[PDB]
C-alpha cells in the first residue's frame, strides 16, 4: 500500500540528522587522528 | 432545538386548508412559511391533551414517524393555543416535573426569542 | 443538597449561627446518647441498603432534621457550660 | 444475587414506578428501552376517531351560542376516554346534547353502559344562551397512534376525522444509576415508570409489554 | 498484603461513607471556586470522577 | 511461608510473580535501636517464641508493583571490578516487571492537540454499530478543541 | 528553527533544529539549505540576503510559469519577483523541502496544515512520552520522513554488505554471507530510563536481503509506529 | 455498498430517514434515490451508523473512520496515593518518607 | 443546523473570531517586534498555507503563549499582596451608623467625546 | 399474517442469515437489537486461560530456537477456538510439542477428540534450530471477558494466567427492509445475521439469546 503524494523530491534529508554529535566528536576530540596534523578545537585547543 | 425550522418553502395560499393542504403535501411548499386565513401550515397535527398529563399527541406523534421534531410548528394545548414545537414543549416538561409545575417555567422562560 | 436545607437558614440570623447548632447537637446526639433523638416514631432517619433499614452511624444529618421539628433551642442560653454534664448525667 | 428484587410502586390509576435492582452491566438498558417500545405501541387500547356537530361544516368554523369553538371542543376530546366492558364490542357511537348556560362535563353524555367514562368533568365545551350541541362522535378499539388518516366516514359528509390516540399509555421514560448491592459498583438498576393511565392500570400495561413481548420472541 | 479482600468489608464501608462528605481540590487553586465538597460513591478502577459543572 | 517460598538465600527466585507488600530483599541488621519494652517482654514470652537482635528490616514491595521479577544481581564487596560506596556490603539488584494493559484515564492525544482522558469503556454490547458490525472502538466527541 | 517545539515553563529557550540545518562548518554560526533551481544547493549561513529567495511552491520544469513566484526577502514577502531569464535562480529562491521550516519532529505529522501553534504543540511533545507498545500498527498517513526515523535513531538494526541471514531468530539473529560470521545479539528487552523497556522483533527465514532487519521498540518495517490507529466516530455519548 | 448490495439487500429504513435530514439541513442535494444520497454523505461524511445501547439510529449524518489514537507516559496507577497517620518525616514535623 | 461552527459560536462553546479564521483568511498578523506584515496570510485551512504563511503568522502566535504562561512571573506573585492587606476584614457588629455616603455615577463620560 | 415466516439461511459454522417477515411498524428494531445485545455478552462460549512453557520462566522472556516470544505465542493463541463435544466437560488440557524447522500450525497440538478445532494454519509460532517448544495449556468455558484474574493455577509455578476470551459471537449486526406484502407498505422486517461462530453454531447463539431473554423476563411478574 503506497500511496505516494510527495512532488519534486530533490535531495534527501540531511542525513544522520544526528550530525551535531559527530561534528562534535570528530571536530573537537581529535583522538582518532594523528597529531601531525590537526589545527586545535578541542583537546588540543585548550590544550595548548 | 429552536433555531427555528423554516426551510423556505414558498409562498402559497389556501382557504382555511383545503387546497394546498394537500396538494403541496405532494411536492413543493411544505411546513414553512405559506399563510391562509392567519397562522400558517401550523395546521396539520394539532396536539390536544391538556394540562393534564402533558401534551399527549406532541410527544406521542414525535416517538412515532410522524412529528420530526427538533421545533417544526407545531400547535399544542399546554395552556392556550400556541404555536411552540414539541421540541420546546420537552425543556418547559423537563423543568416541569423537575421542580414543581410548570406555572413557575411558564412566566419564567421566554418564547419570543 | 440537603433535604430542607434552605429551611434551617430562614430560622438562624446567620449561616454561620446554623452549623454550630448542628455539631453542638450531633454531639449530644448519637455520641452523647443515641436515645436523646426528637425524632423516634416513623421520622426517624433511616438507611436502605442492600441488608434492610437501619440508623446512619452519622449523626450530623439528624441535626438537620432535628433542628426542623420545631423543638430544641439555640443562642444564649444557661451560662454554666458543666450543667451540660448534668443534664446528661441523668440520660446515663 | 441471581434473583432480583422487582419493586412496583403504583398510585392508583396513573404513575406506578416499577424498579429492579440486582442485572449485568450492559443490561440496565437492554431491558427497559424494548418495553417502552411496546407501550406506545401495540396496545388494547381505545379513543375517539370521528365526530358530527350539527350547524357546524367543518373543523375551522366556530359554534354559536359556546364559549369554545370546533377545533376546541375536538381537542378536549382527544384525552376523553372509554371502557368496552365487552370483548364484542368493535365501535360504539355517541351522542351530546345538553340544557344551555351550562358547562357540558363528560359524565353529561349519552349515559350508556356497555361502555363507562373514567374521566368526570373533562370541559368538553361551555355554551350559553345557545341551547344547540347536538354532536355525534364515534369511538373505537385501536392500537398505537393514528391521526386523521382512517378518513372516519359514518356520516359521510361533515365526519371531521379525528386524531386518534387509543393508547391507553402516553409519554414514557425511565433511567439507570449503578449501585453495587452485590459485588462491584457496574451492576445497573432499571427503574421504568408509565406517566399514563388511559384506561388501563400501570401494572397491567407492564405485563402486557413483557408478555407480547415472549410471542415474537417464540416466533424463532 | 493486597489479599484483595473484596468481601463484606465493601459493604461496611458504605455506613462509614453515607451521608460523609470530602473535600476535593484543585491544583493550582484560584477564588472561593477552587475546594468545595462532595459525597464519596465508589464506583470502580481507580479514577476519580466529578460532575462536569464544576470543572468551570 | 510467604518468604521461604518465594525468597529462600535471601533474594527472591528470578521468574517470580509478586506483589505489593511482600518481601524482596530481607537483610538482617543488628542494628539494636529499641531494646525490649517493659510490657512487651509478656507478649515475647506468652507465645512460643523468644526475643529477638536483628528486627524484621526488610525492603518491603513499594505501592504498586504487580508483575514478576525478570533477573537479579549480587553486586558486594570482594570484587575490585565495582566501584561502590566505601564501607558497603552486598548491593542487590532486582529488575521488576509488569505488564499495563489499559484501566480508566490516561491521555490519548494524536498529532494534532486532541487530547484527553479515558471515561468509560462500555463491553461491546452498547457503542455505534456500523450497519455491517465493527463496533466503534472509540468515540471522539468534539469540545475543547 | 520550528515555531512549536517549546511547552511553557521555559518558551523559546527550548526548541529544535531543523531537519534541513547544521551542515559544513557548522561549528560556527548555522547554515540551511538554498536550490538554484538546477541539480545543486549552496549553503551560504543564514545572513544570505542575494536577490531575495521562494519557497517550494508551484514548480515547472526549472521555469515555473506561475509569472509570480512567490519570494519572501527579509520579513514580508513582497508579492513576487520572477527575474523573467532561464537563469538558475533568485540567488537562492528554492527552500528544497517544505520540511526545512517545521523541525524533523513536526513534519512527521500527518496533515499539518489545518491546526494552529498551541494545538499542535502539545501534540508534538506527545510523540516525546508515546509510551512504545509492542503492537505499533503504524499511523495511515504518515510523512516519508519516518523512513530513517527507524535506523538514524538506531532503534532497530541494520544489514551490512550482502545478504543470506539464514536466521536463527529468537534472541540472537543470526549471520549473513556477505564477510565473515557475526551474531546479531537482540538487546533482550534492554533496559528504560523511564521504565518502559524496549523490545526488537526480527522478521526473516532462510535467507533474503533489501535494507531493514529486525524491527525496535514502537516501529513496524522500517515505519516509525509510536502510537496506535483505531477506528474513532466523533459524537457525544451520555457525557463520558 | 459494493459487498451490501451485493450480500442481499440495499438502502435501510433507518438509513432512509437520515437522509430526509441531510435533504432539508442542506447536506446532500435532492434527487436520485438514497444511493447516491449516501455516496456523497460518504465523501464528506459517513454511513448513518446506529447505537447498540439505546435501539435507533442516531437521528443524523455522523461521521466515522479511522485516525490516531496514541498514549503518553502520564497515567493513573503510577500518578495516585492515599495515605493516613503512617506516614511521617521527623524534624520537619509532616507526613514525609 | 448543519453549521456546527456556529451553533456554538452563538451560545454554546465557539468564538466569532474564531470562525474568521477558518474558512475565514485571518492573516493581518503584525511582525514580531511591532509593524503588520505586508500580505496576509492564505488562512483557508482547507489549502495548505504557502510554507510561509505559517512562518509569517507563527511570528503573532507567540506572544499568545508567552504571556499566559509569564501569568507566573510577576503577576502571580502579586495576588499575594491582595490577599495580605485585606485579612482582618470580617462581617460583624450589627448597625453601626454612619452619615456620609457614597453615590455611585448612572452615567459615565467617554473621552472621545 | 399473525404467525411470520421465519427463515433462516445458515452457512454452516459462520454467518447465518436469520430473517423475519410480518411484523408491526415499530417492532422491527424492538425485537432486533434486544438480541444482538445478549450475544455480545451473556453466552456459555470457550477460549485459553493459562499456559505453561518449557525453559521459560514467566510471559516477560523469549523461547530460544523460536522466531517469535512468549508474548508472541501467547497473544495468537488468544485467536485460537475449540468445541466441546460434550456438555459434561469443564475443562481440557492440552499439549504441544513442536519440533524443529516447522511452522507449527494449530493442528499440529493434542490430536484429541472430544475437542475440535475450527480455525487450522493459526500461525502460533516457527521455530528452528531449536526443537523445543513444549507448552501446556488448559481451556475452559466461560461466559464474557476475564483478562488474567483467575489466577490459572494448574501448574502453579510459571503458568502464567493468559487473557480468556471465551465469548464465541463477536461482530453482529441487522438491517430492517419493508416489502412483506401483507396490508401497508409500513410493516417491518427483522432480517439479523451473527458474523461468528467462536464455537456455538450460529443458529443456536440465536435460541439462546432469546431464552436467557425469557428468564430475564419473566422477573417483571410479581411486583412488591
Amino acid at each position: 500500500e503506497i500511496k505516494r503524494f510527495g512532488r519534486i523530491r530533490e535531495v534527501i534529508p540531511l542525513p544522520p540528522l544526528t550530525e551535531i554529535q559527530v561534528e562534535s566528536y570528530k571536530k573537537a576530540l581529535q583522538a582518532d587522528v594523528p597529531p601531525e596534523k590537526r589545527e586545535n578545537v578541542g583537546i588540543q585547543a585548550a590544550f595548548k | 432545538i429552536t433555531q427555528v425550522r423554516k426551510e423556505k418553502k414558498g409562498a402559497g395560499m389556501a382557504f382555511a386548508t383545503p387546497e394546498e393542504a394537500l396538494a403541496a403535501y405532494e411536492r413543493g411548499e411544505v411546513a414553512l412559511n405559506a399563510p391562509i386565513v392567519v397562522a400558517g401550515r401550523e395546521t396539520s397535527v394539532g396536539r390536544l391533551k391538556f394540562v393534564f398529563a402533558n401534551p399527549d399527541e406532541a410527544l406521542l406523534a414525535v416517538a412515532h414517524g410522524l412529528l420530526d421534531l427538533q421545533d417544526v410548528v407545531t400547535v399544542r394545548y399546554l395552556g392556550r393555543r400556541l404555536e411552540t414545537s414539541p421540541g420546546r414543549i420537552l425543556f418547559a416538561r423537563i423543568v416541569g416535573e423537575a421542580v414543581g409545575d410548570e406555572k413557575v417555567a411558564q412566566e419564567l422562560i421566554q418564547m419570543d426569542v | 443538597a440537603e433535604p430542607g436545607i434552605d429551611k434551617l437558614f430562614g430560622m438562624v440570623d446567620s449561616k454561620y449561627r446554623l452549623t454550630v447548632v448542628v455539631a453542638k447537637r450531633a454531639q449530644q446526639l448519637l455520641r452523647h446518647r443515641f436515645k436523646n433523638t426528637v425524632l423516634e416514631p416513623e421520622e426517624r432517619p433511616k438507611m436502605r441498603t442492600l441488608e434492610g433499614l437501619y440508623d446512619d452511624p452519622n449523626a450530623v444529618t439528624w441535626a438537620m432534621k432535628e433542628l426542623l421539628t420545631g423543638r430544641l433551642f439555640f443562642g444564649e442560653n444557661l451560662v454554666p457550660e458543666d450543667r451540660l454534664q448534668k443534664e446528661m448525667e441523668r440520660l446515663y | 444475587l441471581k434473583a432480583p428484587v422487582f419493586t412496583a410502586t403504583t398510585q392508583g390509576d396513573h404513575y406506578g414506578e416499577f424498579v429492579l435492582e440486582p442485572l449485568e452491566r450492559g443490561f440496565g438498558v437492554t431491558l427497559g428501552n424494548p418495553l417502552r417500545r411496546i407501550l406506545l405501541s401495540s396496545i388494547p387500547g381505545t379513543a375517539v376517531t370521528s365526530v358530527y356537530i350539527e350547524d357546524v361544516l367543518h373543523e375551522f368554523s366556530t359554534i354559536p351560542g359556546v364559549k369554545e369553538d370546533v377545533v376546541e371542543i375536538i381537542l378536549n376530546l382527544k384525552e376523553l376516554v372509554v371502557r368496552f366492558l365487552d370483548p364484542k364490542m368493535a365501535s360504539t357511537t355517541l351522542i351530546l346534547r345538553a340544557e344551555g348556560p351550562k358547562e357540558v362535563r363528560a359524565g353529561d353524555f349519552t349515559p350508556s353502559a356497555d361502555v363507562e367514562i373514567m374521566n368526570p368533568d373533562l370541559h368538553i365545551a361551555t355554551l350559553e344562551e345557545g341551547g344547540k350541541l347536538y354532536m355525534e362522535v364515534r369511538v373505537d378499539r385501536g392500537v398505537g397512534y393514528v391521526p386523521a388518516e382512517r378518513h372516519g366516514i359514518k356520516d359521510r359528509i361533515n365526519a371531521i376525522p379525528v386524531d386518534a390516540i387509543f393508547s391507553p399509555v402516553r409519554r414514557v421514560a425511565f433511567q439507570v444509576e449503578d449501585t453495587r448491592l452485590g459485588q462491584r459498583t457496574d451492576l445497573d438498576k432499571l427503574t421504568l415508570r408509565i406517566w399514563t393511565d388511559g384506561s388501563v392500570t400501570p401494572l397491567e400495561a407492564l405485563n402486557q409489554a413483557v408478555a407480547i413481548l415472549k410471542e415474537h420472541l417464540n416466533y424463532f | 498484603r493486597q489479599r484483595d479482600i473484596k468481601d463484606e468489608v465493601w459493604d461496611a464501608l458504605e455506613e462509614v461513607i453515607h451521608g460523609k462528605v470530602v473535600l476535593l481540590n484543585r491544583a493550582p487553586t484560584l477564588h472561593r471556586l477552587g475546594i468545595q465538597a462532595f459525597q464519596p460513591v465508589l464506583v470502580e478502577g481507580q479514577s476519580i470522577q466529578l460532575h462536569p459543572l464544576v470543572c468551570e | 511461608a510467604a518468604l521461604r517460598d518465594l525468597d529462600e538465600e535471601g533474594i527472591v527466585r528470578i521468574g517470580a510473580e509478586v506483589k505489593p507488600g511482600d518481601i524482596l530483599v530481607g537483610r538482617t541488621s543488628f542494628k539494636g535501636e529499641q531494646e525490649p519494652s517493659p510490657e512487651e517482654r509478656l507478649l515475647r514470652s506468652i507465645f512460643g517464641e523468644k526475643a529477638r537482635d536483628v528486627k524484621d528490616t526488610s525492603l518491603r514491595v513499594p505501592p504498586g508493583e504487580g508483575g514478576i521479577v525478570v533477573g537479579r544481581l549480587r553486586l558486594r564487596r570482594g570484587d575490585p571490578g565495582v566501584e561502590l560506596k566505601p564501607g558497603v556490603r552486598e548491593v542487590v539488584r532486582v529488575f521488576v516487571a509488569q505488564k499495563r494493559k489499559l484501566q480508566v484515564g490516561d491521555k490519548l492525544a494524536n498529532r494534532h492537540g486532541n487530547k484527553g482522558v479515558v471515561a468509560k469503556i462500555l463491553p461491546v454490547e452498547d457503542m455505534p454499530h456500523l450497519p455491517d458490525g465493527t463496533p466503534v472502538d472509540v468515540i471522539l466527541n468534539p469540545l475543547g478543541v | 528553527c520550528p515555531v512549536e517545539t517549546p511547552e511553557g515553563a521555559n518558551i523559546g529557550l527550548i526548541t529544535s533544529l531543523a531537519a534541513y540545518a547544521r551542515v559544513d562548518a557548522l561549528g560556527f554560526i548555522r547554515t540551511p539549505y538554498r536550490r538554484v533551481k538546477n541539480g545543486v544547493v549552496t549553503e551560504e549561513v543564514v545572513y544570505m540576503t542575494a536577490s531575495e529567495e521562494d519557497r517550494y511552491t508551484i514548480a515547472q520544469a526549472n521555469t515555473p510559469l506561475e509569472g509570480d513566484r512567490i519570494a519572501t526577502d527579509r520579513v514580508v514577502a513582497r508579492r513576487r519577483g520572477e527575474p523573467v531569464i532561464v537563469a538558475p535562480e533568485e540567488v537562492e529562491f528554492m527552500d528544497v523541502s517544505p520540511k526545512q521550516v517545521f523541525s524533523l519532529n513536526t513534519n512527521l505529522i500527518p496533515f499539518l496544515e489545518h491546526d494552529d501553534a498551541n494545538r499542535a504543540l502539545m501534540g508534538s511533545n506527545m510523540q516525546t512520552q508515546a509510551v512504545p507498545l509492542i503492537r505499533a500498527q503504524a499511523p495511515v498517513v504518515m510523512t516519508g520522513l519516518e523512513e530513517r526515523v527507524v535506523r538514524d535513531s538506531l532503534a532497530a538494526l541494520y544489514a551490512e554488505e550482502d545478504g543470506e541471514v539464514v536466521k536463527v531468530d529468537g534472541t540472537r539473529i543470526a549471520v549473513r554471507y556477505e564477510d565473515g560470521r557475526l551474531v546479531h545479539p537482540l538487546r533482550r528487552y534492554a533496559r528504560s530510563n523511564q521504565g518502559t523497556a524496549f523490545d526488537q522483533r526480527p522478521r526473516v527465514r532462510v535467507g533474503q536481503r533489501v535494507d531493514l532487519l529486525a524491527d525496535g521498540p514502537a516501529s513496524e518495517e522500517g515505519f516509525l509506529a509510536l502510537g496506535q490507529n483505531v477506528l474513532v466516530a466523533i459524537m457525544p455519548f451520555d457525557g463520558y | 455498498f459494493g459487498k451490501r448490495q451485493g450480500e442481499g439487500f440495499g438502502v435501510d429504513k433507518r438509513e432512509k430517514e437520515v437522509l430526509a435530514r441531510a435533504e432539508k439541513l442542506g447536506l446532500v442535494s435532492p434527487g436520485k434515490s438514497p444511493e447516491e444520497q449516501l455516496k456523497e454523505l460518504f465523501d464528506l461524511g459517513k454511513v448513518v451508523l446506529y447505537d447498540g445501547r439505546t435501539g435507533e439510529p442516531f437521528e443524523g449524518p455522523i461521521v466515522v473512520g479511522q485516525m490516531f489514537i496514541m498514549k503518553l507516559y502520564h497515567m493513573v496507577e503510577d500518578k495516585m496515593h492515599a495515605r493516613s497517620t503512617g506516614p511521617y518525616s521527623l524534624i520537619t514535623q509532616q507526613p514525609l518518607g | 443546523f448543519n453549521p456546527l461552527y456556529v451553533m456554538a459560536q452563538s451560545g454554546a462553546r465557539g468564538n466569532p473570531q474564531q470562525i474568521r479564521q477558518l474558512c475565514g483568511m485571518r492573516g493581518l498578523m503584525q511582525k514580531p517586534s511591532g509593524e503588520t506584515f505586508e500580505v496576509p496570510v492564505r488562512s483557508s485551512f482547507r489549502e495548505g498555507l504557502t510554507v510561509l504563511e505559517y512562518f509569517i503568522s507563527s511570528h503573532g502566535a507567540r506572544k499568545g503563549g508567552a504571556d499566559t504562561a509569564l501569568r507566573t512571573a510577576d503577576s502571580g506573585y502579586l495576588t499575594r499582596k491582595l490577599v495580605d492587606v485585606a485579612h482582618e476584614i470580617v462581617v460583624r457588629e450589627a448597625d453601626c451608623g454612619t452619615t456620609n455616603y457614597i453615590s455611585v455615577p448612572l452615567f459615565q463620560m467617554d473621552e472621545v467625546t
